[PDB]
């Protein structure tokens, strides 16, 4: 019994094939390169990825199909859902919708080490998540822009190539002087719009690019670290887990590691392929729910563009 | 009695900005915990201040935190509404309201004010209302409706322009994906 | 331990400043011994705001950055006075200025409370003595 | 037109489900066996994706 999972909530079209034993029979992704939409990229890429998936393993082998229902863009979720429905009907095999953020959390848990308070930071979604009282809730989140989104916007303004995560990281690696920008932390929330605006102003002031980038990364990762600390105190989680694309930054990784060591807790990040938006996470989560009796029908597979982690039901735990 | 509060230098962050933020937060907390009593809001007294050491020594209040008994005694929700509408009327924009920034022994004091700010922006007030709503929902979702209703009743009692900002609040709540 | 005294009906004389190590305040405006103790603590530990520590005590008691205004708000006047000094000098100042020793001149009555509130612009809810302590402590800002 | 009828039937059974998940339509559209241009292009994209999944 194995599953084939599709991730299309964002610019990344990911196709994976995952077994019930926990292994990954196959995995691959394509990151949409903005010059169309993420939905068009999903439509034009899922055929090729699925053909490759059959090439690796016979199409008759995959016992389940899973797709990222949400949260995420509208058209992208539409395309992934329709492709998954077509696959399920053609193979006459079950189809299941999975929560993409919960997929991130679960793939991270599987590919590393239990119940990690998960800082999910990406280019369109930043929030701290944790499984408490039988449901995965957001214990903190942005209010205007996402940390990855803010860094990417800063990159476009400063002409840094897309993506700017690893680029801003390398430019901050050689920074000493800190510019003054607002440090907005409302309870367990952040407003990266203020930070992005302040960085815009500082850049408009002729500040050293390295200095401003270092300051922005320090600010943003510091607030993320602080809300992660607050959510750890709130939840007493046994380990932080940085997930999403922005996990590629060693600067953020070391700030989180320093925090967690200070709090006598462990900080984890899974492999590079699994951190980003992969099909393997979708396949793993869909098969996780299928293993415990999550029977979904055609009528139940509509898209949920604002799918909240609190809108999910979890039995796999 | 009296207690001393310090903004320790968290190692994980940059020492320069760490000290800068600790100093700024200590200064803002002192200034606004003092200015809050100009509006009749109970609060601890600032007996002594130390910016260099980031140590502020203030009166100690022997009362259960709001988050501890707010659900058990819903009237504390009304009191929080009153002592937040006082802030908003006076434009002292508390940016980090939670049910842990208040103590209840005989009267409801406001303990922490680290992130406070003076602003006449109703949008900011709506944002901070949403912040408190999210905090109370996360901590005691089981009683979010009743606690929120009593808090808004207090807000109405003390603050008059509430509706305007409350309308604004709804708009801010509508910041999601189509 | 610094010596603080409250004298009623003291005959203020200018040439005392010529003799020169002491500070004179308006006993009515100054709240109570807590005001003086907070002033001395702030003058000793915190960064002094004035060149001379002795009148730095007066500046601390005044509660605002400016000095001459501290003088006119809390500077002593004819009659009642509050003397802060370090024994023999206290006796000499008592003999010269004159007056009657009365600790009650430093305590707070209704009239004294209204004086304090009017002078310090304390418009809020809270104990007067704690509020003046807080006002002096908040001098470290702006 | 379609090369045959079975392929059209499968494409319809696959896309009409997505069609019925959006209640508010810009204008009347026949789907059976400037905003209008873009919307029709969207359904064309849906039909394409659906057929090339096979």
């Amino acid at each position: 019994m194995i599953c084939l999972g599709l991730e299309g909530t964002a610019e990344k079209t990911g196709v994976g094939i995952v077994t019930s034993d926990g292994e990954v029979l196959f995995n691959k992704t394509i990151m949409y390169k903005p010059p169309r939409e993420a939905a068009d990229h999903h439509a034009e890429t899922f055929p090729k990825l699925i053909k490759e998936a059959f090439e690796v393993v016979d199409k008759n082998e995959i016992d389940l199909i899973a797709f990222s229902q949400g949260p995420g863009l509208g058209p992208s979720l539409r395309v992934t859902a329709t492709v998954a429905r077509t696959l399920s009907l053609t193979l006459k095999k079950p189809i299941i919708g999975v929560n993409h953020c919960i997929a991130h959390i679960e793939i991270g848990k599987l590919t590393t080490e239990e119940d990690p308070l998960t800082l999910y930071v990406s280019g369109g979604n930043t929030q701290v998540i944790a499984y408490v009282s039988k449901k995965y809730r957001v214990f903190g989140e942005t209010l205007d822009i996402a940390v990855g989104n803010c860094l990417d916007q800063f990159a476009r303004y400063v002409n840094l190539p897309h993506p700017g995560g690893p680029y801003i990281e390398e430019l901050a690696r050689k920074g000493k002087k800190l510019v003054d920008l607002p440090y907005t932390v409302k309870g367990m929330d952040i407003a990266f719009s203020g930070l992005l605006t302040a960085a815009m102003r500082a850049y408009d002031a002729g500040e050293r690019l390295e200095d401003i980038c270092y300051s922005l990364q320090e600010y943003a990762f510091s607030m993320l670290t602080e809300i992660t600390e607050r959510a750890l105190a709130h939840t007493n989680k046994g380990e932080v887990m940085l997930v999403g694309g922005v996990a590629a930054n060693n600067r953020l990784r070391e700030m989180l590691k320093a925090m967690c060591e200070g709090q006598n807790v462990d900080f984890y990040v899974p492999p590079k392929e699994f951190c980003g938006d992969n099909g393997a996470m979708i396949a793993w989560l869909g098969l996780l729910m299928h293993k415990n009796g999550r029977w979904m029908s055609l009528d139940e597979t509509k898209i949920i563009p604002n799918y909240r982690t609190d809108m999910v039901e979890v039995n796999w735990i | 009695d009296v207690i001393i509060k310090e903004r320790v230098k968290k190692g994980y962050r940059d020492e320069r900005l760490d000290e800068n933020i600790r100093k700024s937060r200590t200064a803002r907390e002192a200034r606004y915990l003092a200015l809050v009593k100009d509006f009749g809001i109970p609060a601890p007294y600032i007996f002594d201040v130390d910016l260099d050491n980031k140590r502020i020594m203030m009166s100690y209040i022997n009362g259960k935190l709001a988050k501890d008994v707010i659900e058990d005694n819903l009237d504390i929700a009304y009191k929080i509404g009153e002592i937040v509408g006082k802030l908003h009327k006076n434009d002292v924009i508390h940016n980090d309201l939670t049910t842990s920034n208040f103590i209840f022994d005989k009267d409801l004091y406001i303990i922490d004010f680290g992130l406070g700010k003076i602003s006449n922006l109703d949008r900011d007030k709506a944002v901070d209302l949403i912040v408190f709503k999210k905090a109370v929902l996360s901590t005691h979702h089981e009683k979010f409706d009743e606690i929120w209703e009593r808090f808004l009743e207090g807000y109405k009692s003390v603050y008059d322009r509430w509706e305007i900002i409350l309308e604004l609040m709804k708009d801010v709540e509508r910041r999601a994906r189509y | 331990p610094m010596i603080i005294r409250g004298i009623r009906g003291a005959r203020i004389n200018n040439e005392i400043f010529n003799l020169g190590k002491f500070q004179i305040l308006n006993a009515d405006v100054v709240a109570t011994k807590k005001h003086v103790l907070h002033a001395i603590n702030q003058a000793k530990t915190k960064k002094p705001i004035a060149k001379s520590f002795w009148m730095e005590i007066l500046v601390r008691a005044s509660g605002q950055r400016q000095i001459h205004e501290a003088i006119k708000i809390i500077g002593a006047k004819d009659g009642n006075v509050c003397l802060i000094c370090e024994e023999e000098t206290f006796r000499k100042i008592y003999e010269l200025i004159g007056g009657e020793i009365d600790d009650s001149v430093l305590e707070i009555n209704e009239d004294k409370e209204r004086l304090i509130r009017e002078i310090f612009k304390i418009r809020g809810f809270g104990n007067v003595v704690e509020r003046v302590l807080e006002k002096i402590a908040l001098i470290e800002l702006k | 037109e379609f090369p045959s009828e079975d392929v059209a039937k499968v494409v319809y059974e696959a896309v009409l489900y997505e069609h019925l998940s959006v209640p508010y339509r810009r204008s009347e559209i026949d789907f059976k066996l400037s905003a209008l241009r873009g919307t029709v292009n969207s359904y064309l994209r849906w039909i394409k994706a659906a057929i090339d999944v096979i």
